[PDB]
């Protein structure tokens, strides 16, 4: 699948993407992968740049309103419920939401982990990294989504 | 022989949250259980008040039935009548082990022996019987 | 019980205690009657704001022997002559009876130490002994007063329903 | 019963309507619901018969109704305040769509029977009745 | 069962007359009377010897700790 | 006689029929479970539960009163979702006096609860008295958060937020300390409205300081040009104040900032 | 909501919003027809489902996690701009256009009422969706 | 308006304004006298006319004007 | 009684305490009686300093929350009622409250008078004084309290 | 409604203020930052930021004149 | 022998339960045994009289009605 392959590529190249930094709503005009210079990018723009490398384009800045009506996704689990036993049933590439108001999102990877940027709010210098799901399981919020390209347009 | 003694003990009350205001427990509140083995009832004899900022209260109870059935095991009395929604649980921390049947034949025989030996006054046994004849004192 | 009080606060945590300090305060007061609402209210406020409570904070809230652990297991029983001996130290001069201002200080100190530092303690029962002790100037006609404290301390709804059933 | 709590220490019942005297009867047809209603209270209604109770004398079997048209039900026990079982029996019957009455058991002489069947006004059910 | 044993022993300590030694044989026979088969054996650490009580002494109080083997 | 053996009730002879099945009047019940998605509850009778049918939340449930609800000419729906609480006492009125069809009329609190959530010390008196008007006329309300809102017939009006932060106003010189800023300002404990009825402080639920902001923006105006002017009055938890005016398209900004130090 | 007269004589009260086509419960005086009084106004199930943002299907109100979503005094004015309050520190108010007022204390909810760069967008708030 | 208790235990609610001389609808419990509960408060026609600023005599709510 | 004796001493020394000035929430660290220099003290701190001279300590700053839960007082008359005939039944030393929100307090003295500080809000220079109760009877608020030391601790 | 002005009950000018403060935050240090937006009856405006423990203040004051 | 995901509700209050489902179908539901099955069982029983044999252990383990394989 496209999403799984992209997630595996990101995991393989995760250590080499230290140039990408964390910011609240970073929306740079330069592709992080096509430049060695450091650049501040958030999770939504990171996903947009990751999916723009292939033929898919999506849209910019790809805020929370993108998922509501664009039809690019179909929900797997709804918000409001939180089960720790069903986490194993998920697959790589699924988008994981965080925060009570959709403050941040993430990409699921195997072995009970997820890829996202975490740090202090006022433009932290910490680069992208991978964190265990146990400590962040509290703020998972239960929302899960998945991609689909074959039927769209 | 003297009659039996009603069983009595202590019952603990657990509330969901500490009481914001003083509450009055109506007199004659009935404490029972749900197990089929111990359907015997209990009732309070004196008034009690639940002061605010108190998450628990303990009140003495007495067994209406005169018998050994009141010596229930731990965690038997788990029901209260006329209880408000503030009550979260009802439980007795310790078994009663105080209720008794009628006076035993051996004890009555021994006390009669003490009385017969105590007919001759001005002796140790006479003073012993004179001290022991009161129901309240023992040993 | 400084260690137990601090341990209880650490068990719930600052985040949980911060939500409902007034009612979580009642939990500590209910467990230990030694602390009133005001005493337990102030210590929790200091705990959350500062993040920790030290011995200086505990003694400031109320005077207690924090550096005393022997009382946890066993302590003196105050058997007879112990009460007579300790009361002699508190009332060493006759002007205490005449001067009521220092008398209030002296009796409060005796009651504070008597109830906390011994197995048996009481306020009203001890106060009765002090009142008799003060009135007799510490020389009552009999020694029972010293031991008096020790021995003292170790429907219409139903009727209508019943008669209605009878009829 | 107004003033019974029936609590337990740090223990609770997962299904609601427990601790109180609430009882719920469920079934997809009258014969399923009626069997639960009668079976709930019949055996405990003891008497001083030298030989048994009402269950032996009353068959209350061979019951049927419109199973296909009737969905799953959640008829409550306390639908009628301090009412008799006959009052609660009427709600389960859902008259006039079903007929209920007491009559002698022709198939088993010497004892009574409780009948609960769909109304005989249907063509085939009308033919089913014995002719006299 | 531990709480029941503790309560039974504490009740046995109470309702005891004055001027009698702390006999252990009666204690073990009383606690074993609850169930001969279920309860196998009882042993004690320090109070194996009987404690002689004076005329004015009564054995009522006492803390019981159960150490199941 | 033989024919008299039928359904009957009461000391006086009465023919029991379908009329007795109908419930005459209103009854009380307690809220046991709430369907948050539809905001329709199921109420428990002392030994029965109304509703709770096979349908989860939507097909069958007990409605709840609403302050107001409707639809605009454009078509968009508007209304209110008043707070729902478990364990509260609610009055119920059956439709056509037919059981198994409840509707909640209103919610009524216990006497102790009402006594706790009022600050009026007067035991009684006519409302027309001027002195009683000071205390009787008080629209005292508490949000689900322990921070409350207060209004009164007099000029006093107090509002609270997270922590000890609050907003207040008054005109009388006697009530001047209630909304003063001398030295360090009035303490939250000084206000009499910050105490429950039974001599207990109204603790805020959240003690962490809030951060306020007044973001202003639009789309267009009568001139027809697009609206691109953004201004804010952000306040941080640490006490900083920032008043700014922005024009995002032209990439220009002017900010008046205050630091915590 | 409330109505009365002051000691001076001036009348005070409220005029709650009235809507055409809404369902209203009626109680006749003395059970006598031709004398209606409206008790309250009740909305349709679809309308209630549309004007709430709680995703939970159910659960006891006493649960701490459910208290975050269940305790929400969510109200919408006749104007489509709404007002929002919650048991937590979050509290959102809206005005004409995309202008809004918000406040919060938790660091997790910091983006809801932040002013970094251009500030939080109106779409970012979860309470701004039906 | 609403009343309840939080998980911590603190009680919350509202105290809507009460006025003397106002007309209140009452519904007896179980249609049994000597058990009143106030359902709502309704004002007089003159009072309602005084506390509104709408000059329109009537018209459908769906009209834009 | 302790309170009555303290009130009588304050009344006797009232003329000599002109050094003490009035302020809204004056909480100085220096005892007014142990220094000739003028100092700004409010009624609550004045009462605290008066009762600190003896063995009793109380607490600081002794705001309105002190009376709620400390147990040092028992109410004589509750708030919300105002009777002018029962004023004579009061005794010297009783604490008299003022204001609709407990803005200020006072100490009762015989002959229908009370001791308190009155002046304009922004740090008036007027010293402590005694005023008739007739003009201030309107803002009495009905709340009255009394002290008790024998049973406390 | 009946062509009559809505007189305010109290004609004296009010005095507003927006006092902001807390106890602690995620960093764990105590909160000691106090700020106000006091407005006097005479028309004065005072926006201030305070730190009581450190004994520091910065005020932006406007007089009625 | 209902299909998969047939049980949906507990038919009670279900205050703390959202939904109930079964991940596997029911196959143990069977009608009365036919003549051939009884004949095979009896032949196994006859051959199972000699214990300490695999064919005997087959009948010994198969004597429980629930066991099929």
């Amino acid at each position: 699948p496209l999403s799984t392959i992209l997630a595996l590529d990101l995991n393989d190249n995760l250590k080499s993407l230290s140039n990408i930094k964390y910011m609240f709503k970073g929306a740079p005009k330069e592709n992080p992968f096509g430049t060695d210079k450091d650049v501040y990018i958030d999770t939504y723009n990171l996903l947009y740049w990751l999916y723009l490398g292939e033929d898919e384009e999506l849209a910019y800045p790809m805020n929370i309103n993108y998922f509501f009506t664009e039809g690019r996704f179909f929900t797997i689990f709804g918000k409001g419920h939180k089960y720790k036993v069903d986490v194993s049933k998920f697959i790589v590439g699924d988008i994981l939401f965080f925060g009570r108001s959709d403050t941040n999102i993430g990409i699921y990877v195997g072995d009970g982990e997820f890829i996202s940027m975490m740090g202090k709010f006022p433009k932290d210098e910490t680069p992208i990294g991978k964190y265990k799901l146990d400590d962040y399981w509290n703020e998972f919020n239960g929302r899960v989504m998945r991609f689909d390209e074959e039927v769209y347009i | 022989k003297r009659q039996s003694k009603r069983a009595y003990g202590d019952v603990t009350i657990q509330f969901y949250q500490p009481l914001d205001m003083r509450m009055y427990i109506p007199a004659g509140t009935t404490f029972t259980s749900t197990r089929q083995e111990y359907p015997q009832q209990f009732e309070t004899l004196v008034d009690y008040y639940a002061e605010p900022d108190s998450t628990e209260i303990v009140v003495e109870v007495y067994c209406k039935e005169t018998g050994v059935a009141g010596n229930v095991p731990e965690g038997t009395i788990n029901t209260i009548a006329s209880g408000s929604s503030l009550i979260r649980s009802v439980n007795n921390e310790y078994s009663f082990n105080t209720g008794t049947k009628e006076e035993s034949q051996e004890d009555f025989k021994r006390r009669f022996h003490s009385f017969v030996e105590s007919r001759g006054r001005a002796t140790n046994k006479s003073v012993r019987y004179g001290a022991l004849q009161i129901p309240d004192v023992e040993g | 019980t400084y260690s137990k009080i601090m341990k209880d606060l650490s068990n719930y945590g600052r985040d949980n205690i911060s939500k409902g300090i007034d009612k979580y305060t009642s939990k500590l007061s209910s467990k230990y009657k030694n602390l009133k609402k005001a005493q337990a209210k102030k210590i929790i406020e200091k705990f959350v704001k500062e993040g920790k409570v030290t011995e200086k904070e505990y003694e400031k809230i109320t005077g207690n022997k924090v550096d005393d652990e022997l009382t946890s297991d066993n302590r003196p029983k105050l058997t007879k002559d112990k009460l007579k001996s300790i009361l002699k130290e508190k009332f060493k001069t006759q002007d205490d009876f005449n001067n009521s201002k220092k008398k209030k200080k002296a009796k409060t100190d005796a009651l504070k130490e008597l109830t906390t530092k011994y197995r048996f303690g009481n306020k009203t029962h001890a106060t009765t002994l002090l009142d008799e002790y003060i009135k007799y100037k510490g020389e009552p006609p009999n020694d029972e007063a010293f031991d008096k404290y020790l021995k003292a301390i170790e429907s219409p709804l139903v009727m209508f329903s019943r008669m209605l059933f009878n009829w | 019963i107004q003033e019974v709590q029936a609590v337990l220490p740090e223990v609770g019942w997962l299904i609601d309507g427990d601790g109180d005297n609430e009882v719920k009867f469920t079934g997809s047809s009258a014969h399923e619901v009626m069997t639960g209603i009668i079976r709930r209270f019949i055996p405990y209604m003891k008497y001083n018969y030298t030989e048994n109770t009402i269950d032996n004398y009353l068959d209350y079997d061979d019951l049927s109704s419109w199973d296909e048209f009737e969905k799953l039900t959640e008829v409550s026990a306390f639908t009628n305040f301090d009412g008799s079982l006959k009052q609660l029996m009427d709600m389960v019957t859902a008259r006039p769509f079903n007929e209920l009455f007491f009559k002698n058991s022709e198939k088993t002489p010497g004892k009574a029977q409780l009948v609960l069947r769909k109304t005989p006004f249907n063509p085939t059910e009308w033919r089913a009745l014995d002719m006299i | 069962l531990q709480k029941h044993i503790e309560s039974v022993i504490r009740s046995y300590l109470n309702n005891l007359k004055t001027s009698d030694d702390l006999i252990i044989t009666d204690l073990i026979q009383a606690i074993m009377n609850i169930d001969d088969v279920l309860i196998y054996d009882v042993s004690f650490d320090n109070l194996d010897e009987n404690i002689i009580v004076p005329p004015q002494g009564i054995i009522r109080a006492g803390e019981i700790k159960v150490e199941l083997k | 006689m033989v024919v008299r053996f039928q359904s009957s009730m009461g000391r006086s002879l009465k023919r029991v029929d379908s009329d007795d099945l109908n419930v005459k009047g209103l009854v009380l019940a307690t809220v046991s479970k709430i369907n948050y998605k539809y905001q329709s509850v199921e109420v428990k009778v002392n030994n029965l539960t109304l509703g709770s049918r096979i349908g989860d939340d939507g097909s069958l449930a007990v409605p709840y009163p609403k302050s107001f609800i409707g639809r605009t000419p454009e078509g968009s729906v508007f209304g209110t979702k008043p707070l729902i609480t478990e364990g509260s006492v609610v009055l119920i009125g059956f439709l056509n006096d037919d059981i198994n069809s409840p509707i909640i009329l209103s919610v009524y609190g216990d006497n102790e609860q009402n006594k706790m959530i009022n600050t009026n010390p007067l035991d009684g008196g006519k409302f027309d008295t001027e002195s009683v008007y000071k205390y009787s006329s008080s629209l005292y309300e508490i949000l689900p958060s322990l921070n409350y809102k207060y209004d009164d017939g007099e000029g006093t009006s107090i509002r609270t937020y997270n922590g000890k932060s609050f907003f207040s106003m008054t005109s009388g010189e006697e009530e001047k300390p209630q909304a003063t800023d001398f030295y360090t300002g009035t303490e939250y404990q000084d206000l009499f409205t910050s105490y429950y009825g039974n001599k207990t402080l109204i603790e805020p639920r959240i003690q962490k300081a809030p951060n306020m902001l007044f973001k202003h923006q639009g789309v267009f105006y009568d001139d027809g040009t697009p609206d691109n002017h953004i201004t804010t009055l952000f306040i941080s938890e640490r006490g900083d104040i920032r008043a700014s005016v922005l024009n995002t398209e032209t990439q220009k900004r002017t900010t008046q900032e205050m630091s915590s130090d």
